Order: C-alpha cells, then sequence, then structure tokens
C-alpha cells in the first residue's frame, strides 16, 4: 500500500532482522521481493 | 491458489512500481550479484 | 497488432484508496512557543521616534 | 481526427467482470487505405452542404 523508498527500505529491514532474531539466516543475494514475477518448485513465470 | 485458469489477450499498461526500484535493496542486490560476478572472473584468470 | 497502443480503459482503485489513507494524515496546523512577528522598527539618527 | 473515448461503451465494475457493448466485433476492426479515403470524402460532403 505504498510507493515510497525509505517505507519500503524499512520494511525489508524488519523482515530480515526478524529472520535473523529468528536464529537463522536469509541471504539478500537470493532472496525475492518482486510484482511482476513468481517462481516455486523450480517453475518460473514472467507477465503471465 | 486457484486452479481454474482462462487467458484472453496480451495487454499493455502503465507500470505503477517504477519509482520504487531506486530503492537501497535493489541496488545492493544489484551489487552482490555483480562483485559476485567479478570474484567468479578474478578467480578463473588467476587459476589459468 | 493488439499490444500497439498503450491502453487506460480500466482504472486502479487501490491506489485511489491508498492516495485517500496518506492525505489523511496531513497536518495543518502548527503548535509554537512565541508567535510570528507582526510590527517591527525601523530607527532612525532620531532617539524619541521610530 | 480523435476518436471517442473507450470507457463509454464498457464500464469495470471489478477486476474480473465488465460489461459487453453489442458492437465490439466492428470496434475491433482497422480501416484499410480505401475505407479511410471514403471517410474522408464523408467529411468533405457533410463540410459542403449542397
Amino acid at each position: 500500500h505504498t510507493t515510497d523508498t525509505k517505507v519500503f527500505d524499512k520494511v525489508a529491514a524488519s523482515i530480515f532482522d526478524t529472520v535473523a532474531k529468528c536464529g537463522h539466516e536469509a541471504s539478500p543475494s537470493k532472496t525475492m521481493m518482486t510484482p511482476y514475477s513468481v517462481e516455486k518448485t523450480q517453475t518460473h513465470a514472467k507477465q503471465g | 491458489n486457484s486452479k481454474d485458469v482462462f487467458y484472453d489477450k496480451f495487454r499493455t499498461e502503465p507500470n505503477r512500481y517504477k519509482a520504487l526500484f531506486r530503492s537501497s535493496f535493489y541496488n545492493e542486490s544489484r551489487r552482490m550479484n555483480e562483485e559476485k560476478i567479478l570474484e567468479a572472473v578474478k578467480y578463473s584468470q588467476k587459476l589459468g | 497488432t493488439a499490444t500497439r497502443e498503450v491502453d487506460f480503459t480500466v482504472p486502479d482503485v487501490q491506489k485511489i484508496l491508498d492516495d485517500i489513507k496518506a492525505l489523511a494524515a496531513e497536518q495543518v496546523y502548527k503548535i509554537v512557543k512565541v508567535p510570528s512577528i507582526s510590527f517591527r522598527h525601523i530607527v532612525m539618527q532620531s532617539r524619541d521616534r521610530v | 481526427y480523435i476518436a471517442p473515448n473507450p470507457r463509454i461503451s464498457s464500464i469495470t465494475l471489478t477486476q474480473r467482470i465488465t460489461t459487453t457493448g453489442p458492437f465490439a466485433i466492428l470496434t475491433g476492426s482497422t480501416p484499410t487505405a480505401q475505407q479511410l479515403n471514403d471517410v474522408r470524402k464523408i467529411y468533405l460532403a457533410l463540410m459542403f452542404p449542397g
């Protein structure tokens, strides 16, 4: 529900901090956060 | 998660999220990917 | 042929709702300790009038 | 030459449900050269009455 930049940045930071606090580590290099692309179980979809 | 999908036409529409990609998260992901390519190429150049 | 022209025949209601929700948080007034200056004084070589 | 607004013939209540115009098949057509020349003839006849 936003198009602002810093809000999105702080949201992503909060998610990563929660994962770190859960005794795990999530790689930001390959973590996915996208509007128009879906990947699941070695299946890739782009724009339908 | 519904599977009753049918397909109609191709369309073109303006991108609402075009301004969001100037954020820190995307810049960092791109930077990490490209630097990973750099270590790969320098290791290959060092070995042979 | 189908995708040649950009289309606007469908609106984005969610964008409108988000914009109104964001506009609901705009602040109009201010809280200050001292009001702004309304009258000032220009002094000359005189000692009784300004 | 200006085309009419596409929202006149169809309104989208939801992302999934849209109304359909009776002449939707004709609206998808694209004129050729001869038909465009005929349109120019029609407007030229309209602009000069008798």
